[PDB]
RNA sequence: UUACUAAGUCUCAUGUACUACAU
RNA sequence: GUGUAGUAUCUGUUCUUUUCAGUGUAACAACUGAAAUGACCUCGAGGCUC
């Protein structure tokens, strides 16, 4: 993550699943953090989501996520977006 | 930790994107991306590449598109001293 | 002090005109209550788009379509066993499936599903500028200059949805001409030709690949060195008369070939010559190939640098034994076009890359396979026909330019 | 081979121990699995998965490494086939959905394994199994066995050893694994429905009523699969289906009525209303059911007739409505859980074909009713009738008799029925502009209910009087406000919170409603009341009260003395970055309106006074209040203050300005652009200041001011900011490095490469083994975002390099 | 060892060089000089900011002392927040007043300095002396 | 608002491939044509003036052919006013004269081979000089006078080391001089009576391939890429103050003083400011195709704003118009922001009603950004594209209102009028 | 008329801030 | 107004085996190995010295 830095992404080519992320972790742009006008929907590679796992929450792995999580405007334009199949695999 | 993490996507990035110069890489290697992706532009835009067309004066279109696709390997120099 | 900062307001008054993708399906039902024919096209120019339709064996301009900022790498249409829509790839990555609909009082282009692929770009790992659909429409292959190849599964629904990406990922080998073969819904497979970037020598290599509707991935199956000399592929549909074994046309600049993909046949014919031979004269190549099939008569058209237009069909050589053959004849020819269509109806659609698209209809279709004079045939591989060009124009006829 | 048992020790490393570590056993045992034994390489991979031990990721983990070694061992899972039978057979049984579903991979990667013929041979002599769990296991496997390994390829051997005679087991259990494959298969029944029909109706006129009843299961999960289209293989079975809907006895009648209730739906136009007409003599007759299971059945049957074209409206109220109405509308069902739902989706989904006003004056007395149990399940359907067809079938009559039903049932909720509470504000909302007229009925209703003082009562009370209050306190009435501000007030002290939630949202609703002083409650005595209110820790409570004071300051600004506002600003500001988000949403939406109607000056001090108070544990959220406040007329207004906040020498108050200046600059997309000129004399002195630390964060404002303003035409501004930027490339640390970074990419879009460019590539080799492992990152990241525009900025010419590209200097 | 000993001298690399006196010693063990020297020479290239091969983490500066604080660009300065609030060891102000200053007065105001194309700083400069340079050079006529 | 143009104009195809077009300068329009042989090298020259062509001497053929003749580059001069030569450049590497003829009432063009003079390198760009050849070399720029039996270097300016060669050039009102590269980008040059030579005055700012370059004004010059980029550039001011206040005898050798900066960044950075100034990029664009003509006109179809109006080579007629005051463009400007994120707010608000309860692409159809495609090789400048504001016309009206209530600004009516006011007003 | 550059490493002391941790 | 552990930063101080070779370095630095002893001449320097 932007943030704290031993957290490892996947980077695959997404599929058309989005990625949950919690209410708790809501309103994050997976890569940069950001609460600000959020753009495109994540979606992440099948092999992130399969059972249990895929309900977990993208950025802290841990929580079910109800909400879907956006990329923000300047991580769509800085291409961040369209990188790989955000995910923290690694607790941290 | 952090370094580390950065050799890690320099992995990634370089598995995906190819050529990323990375701290030591050889004249051959690095100028090869170029002529890579310089090549790979010619010939991607379809506006470039009907450029290129008519300034060579080939025959036809595709002729210089693949031409310029077999100019990115190394040994169509020889193949083409060959002919 | 006054800021001189000239502010330009840039109009696009009249829009490209090299039109470069194409696409057979039917879109739109219009001034019809319930009408489906095959019979229409829509053409892409990078940024602008157009839709033409014939029905009347001359073509019309349907609606010229909003810009969409943005440079189309490939555009192909998909059938689904329904209104068929076309499957649309550019740059940022996305794999743009896009349907033309009727809204309001005008004909506006809505889209499905976009898929992110890559990054915003015109790159040599973007999975674009090579791209086909199965030709019973299960699934779109997007394949990349030379990196990787992506191949999604589409399926229809309530909702149309397109599943997760197939990937295959060869580092040094750089991709051109992807040719799809079509398949009785066995497994989809497509055929590239793979010239290898890091090499001492120049070696261009065409392989194979099944994608495993069961196994859910694309499976490399015959690697086959060819000459360095190679240009394209064609799909051959079946052969299932003669002797899953899908056959293949390579042509090279001086002579064509086709290939099995056990290797079995490997069919050698040397493609006729000019008479006059102008001044500079290359080898030449083979620009466009493509297929037609009707009452068990199935041909090739494979027109070269010239423009010269041929045919290939296919011979069981009932003396031996029944084994392919390769029957190579003489056409109206045409200028240089980019990429060649036919309608259910009899009319072949022309793109050239040239100047201007134009539409046949073919009467003559050409000389019959058992004429020895001016036919070639795989009995003997190393052979030339030389050939003078025809103007008079017999075998195809001019319906519509534009 | 012992060293294979010490594999399994490799598969818990697989299971205990890193990712990588235990992925590395998997890719070690693909390629060691054909030189491993097949026998104890099962005897050994079977009980490790079989214990209850298996957990849902070790499911998982086992399921993936028997599908590896059946994709090495091919051949050599054959003798092994009577082990897993036993072992996925119950697995694809299972209660969670994850289970079923890793048995029928298991299965299908065993039988994909061998071939065709070794699962037939195993699944065939597994029909022995006399109990029925066995027997329904069976099927279920060679059903899944089936789906994968070709429907066709199975489907000549399945025929040929189930159209036999030997018994009714076999003859039942060819039924059952058709349904079963057809259930696991999906919508992949379309070219193999024929096939199977063919085989399948060899049951439709079965002597046997089991083998009747198990044709008939079949029948319908067929239809039920592949529909709705594609009925063509439906006729062959289609003049059965319609004829002995009132030809077969108890349970054949049943199953007979259960696949017509699939056919229905997927049948053509024309022969619907025959098939439901010769249907009707069997159903509408035995539409009081003795049991359960014909009741379920003929309910779905009724919906998904009333869910086809065939039979119209018409025919529906003529031969449809008065059955459904006397043997299913009554309160006959009111412990019935099941029943009670089956008999509400039905109605809901046949009041949209047979109009709502025909229910609607015909419901009227389920709800009125004494009895509560079946009083909940009438004001159900009713709610859901409302909110399927809306208000427009709304009779004068109808609506009275409406309305005194909902009084009524709202009056007698001697239990918490909430279908009551959310069917009030349907009806509400359905009643529009005639809630006016019938104002008093439910001001008292909510008098009666608001004053009896009771918790559940009261919450319940609030609750239906926020959801129907813009629709009755709106009606320009003037008269009401008084009598519904007085009680609002009255108790705003309730121990609960839930209660002081509603409260809080009911006077929001009124003060939404209501106008200054237009509102019974005074708002110099509302704005003191609810100011300790906020103060509270409750999340709904406060997530209420937030948006009750927002709201106060809406229409009237004012209301209030300026120091007031100043403490309720500097309250809240602690608020602004809570748990929830909705508190985080709502502290935003209600300060806005609070500055707007403080003013700019004393806001803006404020909270540059507030910036050296709150140490960093809570400080930025004051930056964004800055940045809130800077949003109803843009950042021109909170800029220059924040300027002379920089001029203080204070280093943390210099860093708090330039986070609170990315902050505010990434919260503005267009707005910026106009800005950026009076920005780049305080980064003059940030990106030049000495310490890392304002480097660092002023990088952070470039990142996003650089972003959001690219393309503007300030390249010459941007180009400015980066010539202070390039020096600080070969910094050391993470955040600095990455912060550097960030901010040189975000320069890379507002000047283009080209510029960028020719810095990297005066620096791009260098002998320095450090500047190079510096700038080939900032390359790196260039040539992630650029390609294509970093192409014709290579700095290469035949000189430069041997090859170069003959046909760049083509011209014509 | 030999590769290290196999380096041809810097003069002999100028030679290969259309811009001979941006070369420098350091040049001498480029891995690959003679394109080094192509792309360092090239024509719109900036060469490298020169604080590198000095260990003090490119700011010592004994300047950086003596470094004003900040001072408000003019037009700022004219919305009088400066005597409103005193940074050096409430204001009310009118929106139409701020939003004139940055808009009305402000749209044609850009900083007096900026920097060029190659411009670079380096720890030792101070761009306000050349500011007040600029200026004196406008200002001051014979 | 779809064509904006009308065309006029068995199987067809010519042997010759055209090369360039022609006009004379003192005949307001007569074009002539110049193409070639796909063959053994041949040409031909097609005049015409008026309605259609003409006849070549009392031949019937309407076209000339040369033969052995092919043409790398051509161009038309008129050394006397009351004489008209053609100028073609071979292959071969020869400077090919001819001389044009019109019958008048006889009508028709007669040419007529003159002189004969071989060229070191294949002058890919030539134009009118003041009576002179202007030619540019391989390397340097030659401007040849008339001689007789053969014409003369009359003068030749040797090239700053970066320019390897010349695409295209343009001059202006035969004082200033604006010379493109095909690796390196344009640069300026002054010619000096009595220097005899031009004399660069200002470096460009980055690397661009210029494949047609010209003039709006005497500081200012546009020029396209062969990777598309559509740019315009302006000298700066203490640039313009310097050569408007001194001569340009004095830049080569003589007192010019130049401020502080310049002479710091002379010693410190040679190669890049070697010509003292830099192009501040004025305005820069993306067209993806190529451009092959830019034309000035001081006014399209009688309207008052001077527009520019280019061709590509894959073929398109675009133009760039100057907004006269400012409101203009700062309507345009955000017209153009509310087309550009358009989908986004689509997909914003079709997502809060998902949350009370359509792809992200929608509205665009194509998941590119406006900014981010125009921006592209380099960032748009100053330029707003009111390509995407026509989209804007297309549009519902539910979708139009829906997008024009971000402005606190005029209605969708008024929005359509000033859209539409382009076409109309500004051509 | 003086044409503009000095501290570094070690050792043993002094100057000043700080970070986890406990009453 | 305290204690436990630990950190950073000044300043003071001072120059570590004379050499060779390797690693290392942009060059340094630093690190790694060994060890001359004796005689003579001119003004710490110097030796086709023995």
């Amino acid at each position: 993550s932007r943030h704290q830095f031993d957290l490892i992404m996947c980077l695959k080519q997404p599929g058309v699943q989005t990625g949950l992320l919690c209410e708790k972790c809501d309103g994050k742009c997976p890569i940069c953090d950001s609460y600000v006008r959020p753009k495109r929907k994540v979606r992440v590679c099948e092999n992130c989501s399969f059972g249990k796992q895929a309900k977990n929450c993208i950025i802290c792995n841990l929580n079910v996520g109800v909400n879907d999580a956006f990329y923000c405007w300047e991580c769509c334009r800085l291409g961040k977006d369209k990188d790989g199949c955000p995910r923290i695999l690694n607790l941290g | 930790a952090e370094k580390q993490r950065q050799l890690k996507l320099q992995k990634i990035y370089k598995q995906k994107y190819i050529g990323l110069g990375d701290e030591s890489t050889t004249r051959e290697q690095w100028q090869r991306n170029v002529r890579n992706d310089t090549l790979n532009t010619l010939q991607g835009h379809s506006a470039s590449l009907e450029y290129v067309s008519l300034s060579r004066g080939d025959l036809s279109i595709r002729d210089t598109r693949i031409h310029l696709l077999k100019s990115m390997s190394p040994g169509y120099k020889a193949y083409l001293r060959e002919e | 002090a006054k800021d001189d900062e000239l502010y330009l307001y840039h109009l696009t008054l009249k829009k490209q005109t090299n039109f470069v993708h194409s696409c057979i399906g039917h879109f739109v039902d219009l001034e019809a209550g319930s009408k489906r024919e095959q019979s229409q096209l829509c053409v892409a120019t990078e940024t602008h788009l157009e839709l033409y339709d014939t029905a009347d064996g001359e073509l019309k301009l349907i609606a010229k379509f909003q810009n969409l900022f943005a440079t189309i790498t490939s555009m192909k249409s998909l059938d689904l066993p329904w209104p068929t829509f076309l499957a649309l790839t550019s740059d940022s990555g996305n794999l743009s499936i896009v349907q033309i609909i009727m809204h309001a009082g005008a004909l506006r282009l809505k889209t499905l599903v976009n898929q992110p692929l890559t990054r915003t770009t015109l790159r040599r790992v973007s999975p674009i500028s090579y791209m086909e659909i199965d030709p019973n429409g299960r699934c779109i292959i997007l394949s990349s200059v030379e990196q990787n190849k992506l191949c999604f599964l589409v399926d229809y629904a309530q909702k149309l949805r397109i599943s997760s990406p197939l990937e295959i990922i060869r580092p040094h080998m750089v991709t051109l001409d992807m040719a799809v073969v079509d398949v009785n819904f066995n497994n989809p497979c497509f055929v590239t030709l793979e010239i290898d970037n890091a090499a001492t020598q120049l070696s261009v290599h065409l392989i194979f690949y099944v994608l495993e509707l069961g196994l859910n991935h694309i499976v490399k199956k015959a690697d086959y060195l060819v000459n360095p000399s190679a240009n394209f592929v064609l799909s051959l549909p079946d052969l299932s008369r003669y002797n899953f074994n899908p056959f293949v046309v390579i042509g090279f600049e001086n002579h064509i070939l086709v290939k099995d993909m056990n290797g079995f046949f490997s069919l050698k014919v040397e493609i006729p010559k000019r008479s006059i031979t102008n001044s500079r004269h290359k080898n030449v190549t083979i620009i466009s190939g493509i297929v037609q099939k009707l009452k068990n008569d199935f041909f090739v058209l494979l027109q070269s640098n010239h423009g010269d237009l041929f045919k290939l069909t296919v011979s069981p050589d009932t003396n031996d034994r029944n084994r392919p053959l390769v029957q190579l004849s003489y056409f109206d020819t045409i200028q240089n076009s980019h990429q060649l269509h036919i309608f259910k109806n009899g009319y072949l659609f022309a793109l050239s890359e040239m100047n201007n698209n134009f539409l046949f209809q073919f009467e003559k279709l050409g000389v019959e396979k058992n004429d020895f004079s001016n036919v070639l045939t795989s009995k003997d591989p190393n052979k030339s026909l030389v050939f003078e060009p025809s103007i008079k124009l017999q075998n195809l006829s001019i319906l519509s330019q534009q | 081979e012992k060293k294979e048992r010490t594999l399994s020790m490799l598969l818990l490393k697989i299971k205990n121990g890193n990712t990588a570590s235990r992925r590395t056993s998997m890719r070690i045992l693909t390629d060691k699995a054909v030189t491993f034994g097949p026998e104890m390489i099962f005897n050994r991979l079977l009980p490790i998965l079989l214990d209850r031990s298996l957990e849902d990721q070790e499911r998982h983990l086992m399921i993936k490494t028997i599908d590896r070694v059946l994709y090495q061992l091919g051949d050599l899972t054959k003798p092994y086939v009577h082990k897993i039978l036993v072992v996925a057979a119950p697995l694809l049984i299972d209660e969670d959905p994850m289970v079923r579903s890793t048995g029928q991979e298991i299965i299908t990667n065993l039988s994909t394994v061998a071939g065709l013929k070794t699962i037939l041979t195993v699944m065939r002599p597994d029909i022995e199994n006399e109990d029925e769990y066995v027997r329904n296991v069976t099927s279920r496997a060679a059903a899944v066995v089936a789906k994968a390994l070709g429907v066709n390829q199975l489907l000549p051997f399945i025929n040929a050893a189930c159209h036999s005679r030997k018994s009714w087991k076999a003859r039942h259990t060819g039924i059952k694994i058709v349904q079963q494959i057809g259930i696991l298969l999906g919508i992949g029944v379309l070219n193999h429905l024929t096939g199977l029909m063919s085989c399948i109706k060899d049951c439709l006129m079965d002597d046997h009523v089991p083998v009747r009843i198990v044709t008939a299961h079949t029948l319908s999960t067929l239809a039920e699969n592949s529909y709705p289209y594609g009925i063509e293989v439906f006729n062959v079975v289609l003049e059965p289906l319609w004829k002995g809907i009132r030809s077969h006895r108890g349970k054949v009648l049943s199953s007979f009525l259960k696949a017509v209730g699939s056919m229905i739906p997927l049948m053509d136009p024309e022969y619907a209303g025959y098939y439901t007409t010769e249907a009707m003599r069997i159903i509408r007759r035995e539409f009081d059911s003795p049991d359960d299971e014909m009741k379920k059945t003929i309910l779905l049957v009724l919906q998904k007739c009333s869910a086809v074209e065939s039979i119209t409206p018409k025919f529906l109220r003529e031969e449809i409505a008065p059955e459904f109405f006397q043997k299913f509308w009554v309160r006959r069902v009111a412990l019935d859980r099941p029943l009670n739902k089956v008999v509400t989706y039905t109605t809901v989904t046949l009041a949209k074909k047979l109009g709502c006003s025909y229910t609607i004056d015909k419901l009227l007395t389920p709800l009125r009713d004494e009895a509560e149990p079946f009083r909940t399940m009438a004001v159900h359907a009713v709610t859901r009738t409302v909110n399927l067809l809306g208000t427009a079938d709304l009779d004068e009559r109808l609506e009275t008799r409406l309305i005194d039903a909902l009084l009524i049932a709202f009056q007698e909720q001697t239990n918490s029925d909430s279908i009551i509470f959310k069917g009030f504000g349907a009806v509400t909302v359905s009643l529009d502009i005639r809630m006016k007229p019938f104002l008093a009925p439910i001001v008292s209703t909510i008098l009666n209910h608001l004053k009896h003082k009771t918790p559940l009562v009261r919450q319940h009370a609030a609750d239906l009087c926020a959801i129907l209050i813009p629709v009755i306190k709106n009606c320009h009435e003037f008269e009401m406000l008084n009598k519904l501000n007085i009680i609002l007030y009255e108790s705003l002290g309730e121990v609960y919170p839930e209660v002081l939630g509603s409260i809080i949202n009911a006077m929001y609703c009124i003060t939404s409603v209501m106008d200054l002083d237009k509102l019974q409650p005074p708002i110099n005595q509302i704005l003191p009341t609810l100011t300790p209110i906020l103060r509270n820790k409750h999340r709904k409570v406060e997530v209420n009260t937030i948006k009750f004071v927002g709201l106060i300051g809406k229409l009237a600004p004012t209301y209030a003395p300026p120091k007031e506002w100043m403490r309720i600003c500097f309250e809240l500001l602690e608020l602004l970055k809570s748990t929830n988000k909705e508190i985080r949403r709502s502290a935003n939406a209600t300060f806005g309106f609070i500055a707007e109607a403080i003013g700019p000056h004393d806001v803006l001090v404020a909270l540059l006074n507030n910036l050296k108070v709150q140490e960093r544990q809570l400080r930025v959220c004051t930056a964004v209040a800055i940045g809130i406040v800077a949003k109803v007329c843009g950042p021109y207004n909170v800029l220059p203050v924040i300027m002379n906040e920089y001029t203080t020498p204070e280093t943390n108050v210099q860093n708090g300005v330039l986070k609170a200046m990315s902050f505010m600059f990434e919260y503005i997309g267009n707005m910026s652009k106009d800005y950026i000129y009076f920005i780049t004399p305080l980064l003059e002195d940030a990106l030049t200041d000495r310490d890392l630390v304002h480097r660092q964060t002023a990088s952070n404002v470039i990142t996003h001011l650089a972003l959001n303003c690219s393309g503007t035409g300030h390249e010459d501004a941007f180009i400015h900011l980066m010539n202070l930027l390039i020096p600080n490339i070969f910094e050391t640390s993470p955040h600095a490095i990455m912060r550097i970074l960030e901010g040189l990419e975000a320069l890379s879009q507002a000047l283009g490469p080209g510029l960028f460019m020719n810095y990297i590539w005066a620096g791009l080799f260098h002998p320095a083994k450090n500047v190079r492992k510096a700038f080939w990152r900032v390359y790196n990241n260039m040539y992630v975002m650029y390609q294509d525009a970093m192409v014709p900025f290579y700095p290469v010419t035949p000189d430069n390099n041997e090859e170069y590209i003959e046909e760049l200097d083509l011209v014509l | 060892k030999r590769r290290k000993t196999e380096k041809p001298s810097l003069s002999q690399l100028k030679s290969q060089v259309p811009y001979p006196q941006i070369i420098e010693w350091y040049d001498c063990d480029a891995r690959y000089p003679g394109l080094l020297a192509s792309i360092k020479c090239t024509k719109n290239v900036i060469p490298v900011p020169s604080h590198w091969q000095s260990k003090k983490e490119y700011l010592s500066g004994r300047s950086l002392l003596g470094k004003r604080p900040f001072e408000l660009p003019d037009i700022i300065k004219k919305t009088n927040i400066e005597q409103m609030r005193s940074t050096l060891p409430a204001l009310d102000l009118d929106y139409k007043k701020l939003h004139d200053v940055f808009f009305k007065i402000g749209a044609n105001w850009k900083p007096d300095h900026l920097l060029c194309f190659g411009d670079v700083y380096y720890e030792n400069r101070n761009l306000f002396e050349e500011t007040n340079w600029k200026r004196m050079v406008d200002h001051k006529r014979p | 608002l779809d064509n904006w143009f009308h065309v006029h104009e068995m199987l067809q195809i010519s042997t010759f491939r055209p090369r360039t077009i022609l006009s004379f300068p003192n005949n307001p329009k007569s074009i002539l044509f110049i193409d070639n042989h796909s063959g053994k090298k041949q040409c031909r020259i097609s005049l015409q003036i008026d309605g259609e062509c003409l006849k070549f001497g009392s031949s019937d053929h309407l076209y000339k052919i040369l033969d052995d003749i092919d043409c790398v580059s051509a161009a038309i001069i008129d050394f006397t006013r009351q004489a008209d030569h053609l100028i073609i450049c071979a292959g071969d590497k020869r400077l090919l004269t001819y001389k044009i003829l019109v019958n008048k009432d006889k009508l028709s063009f007669d040419i007529e081979l003159l002189h004969q003079t071989e060229i070191i390198s294949p002058i890919h760009a030539m134009l009118k000089f003041k009576n002179f050849l202007l030619t540019a070399m391989g390397s340097t720029i030659v401007l040849y006078g008339l001689g007789k039996k053969q014409l003369l270097r009359r003068s030749v300016t040797q090239t700053p080391v970066s320019i390897t060669k010349i695409v295209s050039m343009h001059q202006w009102n035969y004082e200033r001089l604006a010379v493109g590269d095909i690796h390196e980008s344009v640069t300026l040059f002054i010619w000096d009576p009595a220097g005899n030579v031009f004399i660069p005055y200002v470096d460009d700012s980055v690397k661009r391939h210029v494949t047609v370059l010209k003039f709006l004004d005497e500081a200012t010059v546009i020029g396209a890429d062969r990777y598309g980029n559509a740019w315009t550039l302006r000298s700066p001011p203490e640039c313009e103050k310097i050569m408007s206040n001194h001569d340009p005898s004095e830049l080569s050798n003589g007192a010019i003083k130049y401020p502080l900066d310049v002479i710091t960044l002379q010693q410190k950075l040679p190669n890049t400011y070697d010509c003292k100034f830099k192009f501040q990029l004025l305005n820069h664009f993306f067209v993806n195709d190529i451009i092959t003509d830019f034309h000035i006109l001081d006014s399209l179809s009688n309207s008052d704003r001077p527009g520019c109006i280019y061709m590509g080579l894959q073929g398109t007629v675009g133009c760039f118009i100057p907004l006269l005051s400012k409101g203009n463009v700062f309507m345009m400007g955000n017209i153009e922001n509310i087309m550009a994120e358009a989908d986004d707010t689509f997909y914003l608000d079709y997502e809060s009603r998902k949350k009370n309860n359509i792809c992200e692409g929608s509205c665009s159809i194509l998941g590119r950004d406006h900014q981010e495609y125009r921006s592209y090789y380099a960032p748009v400048r100053k330029v707003i594209d009111g390509d995407l504001c026509e989209n804007f016309l297309r549009l519902s009206l539910n979708e139009q209102e829906f997008l024009a209530k971000n402005l606190k600004s005029v209605q969708v009516e008024d929005i359509i009028q000033t859209i539409n006011e382009v076409r109309t007003n500004y051509m």
